[PDB]
């Protein structure tokens, strides 16, 4: 089994940021063009039609340390929003709440990640929870 | 239920008889990936300083080029800000008859003879072409801020 080295896998997924994927409702890229260590990136995900996080752009924080893609990255949400599995107070993902996260593999990206909190806003129990005034983002 | 033997090959004897200037070691985890380190060349502005480098033999390998990357930080118009190497025999012209040895010495004779004339070469190409006292003397102050440690 090959395992493709961190910095390679990340490069990939920088090359495949660029090109975008699908119809380009979520998308990711660096937050420093400068970041040799490729650690730091940006995520955005457009809210889901006939959800409560519609027709809003959410930005997020992703972090892949030092044992991405064997461990999954650390995420934040810049954008309030109120989700389960998302602290409300700090933007937090709790990678126990999030399937994606707590039952990761090698095999997902930050791609997958963004995709499956997307899809994650449509559930019954999100899609409908009120949310904060648009534009807000949390703290630090 | 290994490496092929060509892999066995090349790594065994990169460490039987490594290229001048460069060092060349095998990752604890990984046995298609290498830490390798060059010595900027005699009379080029990198002189003096050491360049960390990434190297990884893909699944393909042979077939496939090997990938290579810059982990320090380089003022050169053929390695850009991500340490992304423009080297044709990365990419165009790579070939199974080609080897890893091929390409360590290529990357040590680019920074040897770096090409701002390349149609790829990054922004930095500009100030090669037109100011290349400038372009060299930051060469160094980034030798000495980045690459003497």
């Amino acid at each position: 089994g090959v395992k493709v080295p961190r910095n390679f896998r990340l490069l990939e997924e920088l090359e495949e940021g660029q090109k975008g994927v699908g119809d380009g409702t979520v998308s990711w890229g660096l937050e420093d063009d400068e970041d040799m260590t490729l650690t730091r990136w940006t995520g955005m995900i457009i809210g889901p039609p006939r959800t409560n996080y519609e027709n809003r752009i959410y930005s997020l924080k992703v972090e892949c340390g030092p044992k991405y893609p064997e461990a999954p990255p650390s995420v934040r949400f810049v954008t309030k929003i109120n989700m389960n599995g998302i602290n409300n107070s700090s933007g937090m993902v709790d990678a126990r709440s999030i399937p994606v996260l707590a039952k990761w593999q090698n095999s997902y990206s930050i791609k997958v990640v963004l995709q499956e909190l997307r899809r994650l806003m449509m559930s019954k129990e999100n899609m409908k929870l009120p949310q904060p005034p648009e534009g807000q983002t949390y703290n630090n | 239920a290994g490496l092929p033997r060509r892999i066995i090959k090349e790594t065994q004897r990169l460490l039987a008889e490594p290229v001048p200037g460069i060092k060349a070691e095998p990752d604890e985890s990984n046995a298609r990936y290498f830490h390798v380190v060059i010595a900027g060349p005699q009379d080029s502005p990198f002189e003096g300083g050491t360049f960390k480098l990434e190297l990884f033999l893909p699944e393909e390998y042979p077939m496939a080029a090997p990938k290579v990357r810059f982990m320090t930080k380089i003022y050169h118009p053929n390695v850009d800000k991500l340490g992304r190497i423009c080297l044709d025999i990365l990419k165009d012209k790579w070939s199974p008859a080609l080897q890893i040895r091929t390409v360590l010495l290529s990357i040590q004779a680019l920074l040897s003879a770096p090409n701002p004339d390349d149609p790829l070469a990054n922004d930095v190409a500009e100030q090669w072409k037109t100011n290349e006292a400038q372009a060299i003397e930051t060469a160094r102050a980034w030798t000495r801020l980045y690459a003497m440690n």
